[PDB]
């Protein structure tokens, strides 16, 4: 059910499996929201150096997120009093002049932007990155963070992981519903598709496709976009697991509701704005922006959904004509034509004016033909009626320009450029990002297709786990009561350690490489995996069961092969032996079978060509 | 090889070697027969001993 | 030129030295020893087993007092034996696993190992403390330990694949000698009872005499075809054996500065890891890589006797200073011992 650490000799593998990827720098742990949680409480708690520097770190945290300057004048002051004046009459203040004089240097002027203290912020890092890091890396606060990662990087995701609840949205290729991981409690969303339909209408693409953008867009908590935090399948489903939003979509509500005023309608722009600038930061256009595609959470507040046809620009231009007919721009709908951020500020145009006139503007008398809407927007600005506010009347101008060259928000600053149409004069825009404008509604409360081996191997790289969301998702609901329910139980083991007396380590004072439990075959008849403490040394592998020391091993010189195979469907070691013998080992996650693997392949390497180079050690030939 | 001071050293040892006082074979041979001879009663392998004196029985 | 001179002359010298020798070659030992009888039935047999090493065993050596002795294996343990009772006194967890050799003192105060650390580390037994320490950590080799053996208790006789050999003061760390001459990795040496001279053998194929006290090389001997792999002292110190990977051992004595005698049989195709004559120096052991160790007539060159009790390569033996006794360690994980 809930998510269980390794014991602290995980830090044996995954220290080195980390090491082998470059992840143990301050800068890749520092930058994991576990990887700070633990550094902090190791500063703040275990060492008299570091307290005041996050302490410091933490207050010009907080200071950034203060919203009225007349609270910034307050804090600022604060901060300056305790974590500069102070500590430079006495001399303890080790920061560049530089630092310092521009801080002191605003304070005087009263000026306190939110980035006031951003030069301490680069500083005080460089303060913890070395000798401050390296004991965080010796203590068990490191060991702690191998134990989490251990966790994260053996995350298999099932549907059994998950506690499906409603429907909550349907399409072409399956269902949406809303879901409790069950390890941490956390609310999502879960959009399946059945392959099976996918194959049938051929969106093997557009799954594929809404993937890869999801990974693209889902970091950044971006609290206007539906974003992912996993994605796994079955052989049969896909399954992406997503923001849960239960409010419904813009185009039922529109139905609902009828038609919004101008004020209605410039809070749904608000958000959706931000949720494009965050995909255009990311070289993602939406493309298919529409009110069907605007999810509204509980609140009413709304995030952009569906990245299916979304597309990435990182590098080449899309050019062909996708989104929904109404809403795509001319550079898309003219094919040929490449394109990028451009066109959702269009759609945004497009599904702006249908929200304040009930249908898209490239629709007049209730038109139902794709081709007669199409041709009116290559070329014919609209008719923008009698009751819309010039402020409004420009917006959707500068928005529905059909002219990508003059066309709001593509003038080289994107969403900057519209967040300064007149329209939104009146927005804070930090209140938007904070989601504290009143949102004006309240929601309410077959085929005999078959599954090949090429079909499946199309989504051989869908599965994924996103790092940030699953930390934060931990971060916010366990992290904290799992940790004490951990540190308990290592602690008592400590104990059951020191009156048995196995107080000394068996792994120290020698050429120890690493070690861990793995678990191996015991009888060759029956077949059952014994889990043993594995301890490899340059020239042997040796292991053990609790209490008694190794009393058996292999050589590296035994070891010809180091393979992996599958038994009963579970990724596994085969180690091939010089008799003709063979020898198998299953470990306990995935980082410890890529290091085991590793470590023993190195080692055998190593031993033999060592001993070929010891006439007492090598082998001589016989007859 | 091509070093000149190796070429000496190995010639000078050859000559320590070269002249040292050998001995006929023949004697050198008797010596040996004669220690073996002189010390074979105190040889536990070379003549299997009583249980009672050996160790390795009881 | 002096190089193309020096050359010459070592090459004469050479010439000289086998003339020399031939001068001595009036008689050989089998000619002397052709009357002396047989020396019959030696039938020994396993009376202990030591077990306990997780791996092969690379070489062992008796305490003094005939009953205790270390063994060092690939489990990268020495292991100090009670042999009497198969008690294991010590296990000592060395600090690299590529331990090869090791050598127990005269006062059995200390034990010694190494491999291919390139380091003889001196091993304490008895502290006040009651405590199995590293005491010394002997550096100076560019290449395996491949054999040690004290002199007392302060200092020790190194060999190493650095093809050199050397001896060091333990109390202060130093490597107060060094002998050179050898081309290959040095595998073996053995003191003479007087400890002033020890001897080496090596893959140069050549086995060399050496006088403690002043650091030079008295003597060489080859005729071997290949490496050297064990060598020991005739027990009253003017002869020595080897044994090599040419399936022979020999038997070189010093006085005549010559081989007397070839131990071979066509039979024995495999190489020899370890020598060591009985007290009298009557018998001469030797373990193979066949998994046996032949017992010989130093004296005849008759094979006299077959230590067959172990599943892979002999790989060193000893017989003890009261002559009771003879172990054998293995490649198969255990010593045996035998009489
Ligand atoms: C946004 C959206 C749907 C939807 O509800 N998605 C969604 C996403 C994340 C969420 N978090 N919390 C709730 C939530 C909901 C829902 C939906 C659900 C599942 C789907 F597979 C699809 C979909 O892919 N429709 C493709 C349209 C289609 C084509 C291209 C061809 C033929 C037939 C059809 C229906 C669409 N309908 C829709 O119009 N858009
Ligand atoms: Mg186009």
């Amino acid at each position: 059910k809930k998510i269980l650490l390794p014991e602290p000799s995980i830090r044996s593998v995954m220290q080195k499996y980390l090491e082998d990827r470059g992840e143990v720098t301050f800068e890749k742990i520092f930058s994991q929201k576990l990887g700070y949680l633990l550094f902090r409480d190791f500063c703040l708690k275990h060492l008299e150096e570091a307290k005041p520097l996050v302490e410091f770190y933490e207050e010009i945290k907080k200071y950034e997120k203060l919203e009225t300057e007349e609270e910034r004048l307050v804090c600022s002051r604060e901060i300056f009093d305790t974590y500069i004046m102070k500590e430079l009459l006495a001399c303890s203040h080790p920061f560049s002049k530089s630092a310092i004089e521009h801080v002191q240097g605003h304070l005087v002027k009263k000026q306190v932007p939110p980035d006031l203290f951003q030069p301490y912020i680069e500083e005080i890092c460089q303060n913890l990155r070395g000798d401050v890091f390296q004991k965080f890396i010796e203590s068990d606060k490191f060991t702690r963070f191998c134990q989490w990662k251990n966790v994260e990087l053996n995350i298999h995701l099932t549907m059994n992981d998950f506690s499906v609840h409603r429907i909550i949205g349907r399409g072409g290729f399956g269902e949406v519903y809303g879901c409790r991981k069950a390890d941490t409690g956390k609310m999502y969303a879960m959009k399946c598709l059945d392959k099976k339909r996918i194959k049938m209408k051929q969106g093997e693409t557009l799954a594929l496709n809404e993937r890869i953008m999801l990974s693209l867009v889902s970091t950044g908590d971006c609290p206007f976009i539906v974003c992912m935090s996993y994605a796994f399948h079955t052989p049969d489903k896909l399954s992406f697991i997503l923001d849960l939003m239960n409010g419904g979509d813009l185009h039922y509500h529109l139905s609902q509701h009828g038609v919004f005023s101008e004020a209605d309608m410039r809070f749904y722009a608000a958000e959706i704005i931000l949720g494009l600038e965050h995909m255009h930061n990311r070289f993602v256009v939406y493309r298919d922006l529409k009110p069907a595609n605007i999810l509204l959470d509980e609140h009413g507040h709304v995030r952009i959904s569906d990245l299916g046809l979304a597309c990435d620009f990182s590098k080449k231009k899309p050019h062909a004509s996708v989104g929904t007919h109404g809403y795509m721009a001319p550079e898309v709908l003219q094919k040929g034509v490449a394109y990028d951020s451009s066109a959702d500020w269009f759609s945004l145009g497009c599904m702006l004016f249908k929200l304040l006139r009930g249908h898209s503007p490239f629709r007049q008398h209730k038109t139902k033909d794709k081709h007669e809407i199409d041709r009116m927007t290559l070329t014919m600005a609209v008719e923008l009626p009698d009751s819309f506010s010039p402020e409004l009347r420009s917006l959707l101008e500068g928005l529905l320009q059909r002219d990508v060259n003059r066309r709001l928000g593509c003038l080289g600053r994107g969403a900057q450029e519209v967040k300064e149409s007149p329209f939104f004069r009146s927005l804070d825009w930090q209140m938007v990002f904070l989601q504290k404008y009143p949102p004006p509604l309240i929601p309410p409360r077959t085929k005999g297709i078959k599954l090949l081996d090429s079909d499946q191997e199309l989504y051989r790289n869908f599965p994924l786990t996103i790092s940030e969301r699953w930390q934060q998702e931990v971060a916010e609901t366990v992290f904290d009561t799992i940790n004490a329910e951990t540190d308990r139980l290592e602690a008592r083991k400590k104990t059951k350690n020191k009156q048995l007396g196995h107080e000394e380590d068996y792994a120290l004072g020698k050429d120890c490489i690493m070690h861990g439990y793995m678990s191996k075959m015991g009888n060759p008849f029956l077949t059952q995996w014994q889990r043993r403490y594995f301890y490899l040394f340059p020239n042997r592998l040796e292991w053990r069961g609790e209490g008694e020391a190794p009393q058996s091993l292999l050589t590296m010189e035994e070891i010809q092969s180091v393979e992996e195979t599958q038994i009963k469907e579970r990724k596994c070691l085969l180690l091939k032996i010089r008799g003709g013998k063979q020898f198998v080992l299953q470990c306990d996650s995935d980082p410890e079978l890529v290091q085991w693997k590793k470590e023993l392949r190195d080692a055998y390497r190593e031993a033999q060509q060592l001993v070929q180079r010891v006439p007492k050690m090598k082998n001589k030939p016989r007859s | 090889t091509a070093s000149i001071a190796q070429a000496r050293k190995l010639v000078e040892q050859l000559k320590m070697e070269a002249n040292i006082d050998r001995i006929k074979v023949s004697k050198a041979a008797a010596d040996l027969m004669a220690y073996c001879e002189a010390h074979a009663k105190e040889d536990p392998l070379l003549t299997p001993v009583p249980a009672s004196e050996n160790p390795f029985r009881e | 030129s002096e190089l193309d001179q020096l050359r010459q002359e070592a090459e004469q010298l050479k010439n000289q030295i086998r003339d020399a020798r031939k001068a001595c070659a009036d008689a050989t030992l089998s000619q002397i020893t052709n009357n002396i009888d047989p020396v019959g039935r030696i039938q020994m047999r396993t009376r202990r087993t030591l077990r306990g090493h997780l791996a092969k065993i690379y070489a062992m050596h008796w305490g003094t007092d005939s009953r205790l002795l270390v063994s060092a294996s690939q489990d990268g343990k020495l292991i100090i034996w009670d042999s009497y009772t198969t008690n294991k006194v010590h296990a000592i967890p060395l600090r690299s696993s590529w331990v090869m050799t090791c050598a127990y003192a005269p006062s059995g105060n200390y034990v010694a190992c190494g491999g291919l650390d390139n380091i003889c580390s001196i091993y304490n037994l008895k502290t006040r403390e009651g405590n199995v320490r590293v005491s010394r950590e002997l550096a100076g080799h560019t290449g395996y330990l491949s054999c040690c053996r004290f002199l007392d208790d302060n200092q020790i006789v190194t060999s190493s694949g650095d093809t050199t050999c050397a001896l060091w003061d333990i109390e202060t760390g130093q490597q107060t000698t060094t002998f050179t001459g050898h081309t290959g990795d040095v595998m073996s040496l053995s003191l003479a009872p007087d400890t002033r001279l020890f001897v080496s053998g090596a893959c140069d194929a050549s086995a060399k005499l050496w006088d403690v006290r002043e650091g030079m090389c008295r003597q060489t001997f080859t005729g071997h075809e290949s490496d050297i792999n064990a060598i020991c002292f005739f027990p009253n110190g003017n002869a020595f054996a080897t044994g090599s990977d040419d399936a022979t051992c020999r038997l070189f004595d010093l006085r005549a500065d010559q081989e007397l005698m070839t131990y071979s049989h066509d039979n024995i195709i495999c190489g020899i890891t370890s020598v060591s004559f009985s007290k009298s120096g009557r018998l001469l052991l030797a373990g193979y890589d066949d998994f046996n160790c032949n017992v010989w007539d130093a004296l005849k060159a008759d094979r006299a006797g077959v230590l067959a009790g172990h599943d892979n390569r002999v790989s060193c033996l000893g017989v003890t200073d009261d002559g009771m006794a003879v172990a054998t360690g293995s490649w198969d994980s255990f010593l045996k011992i035998w009489n």
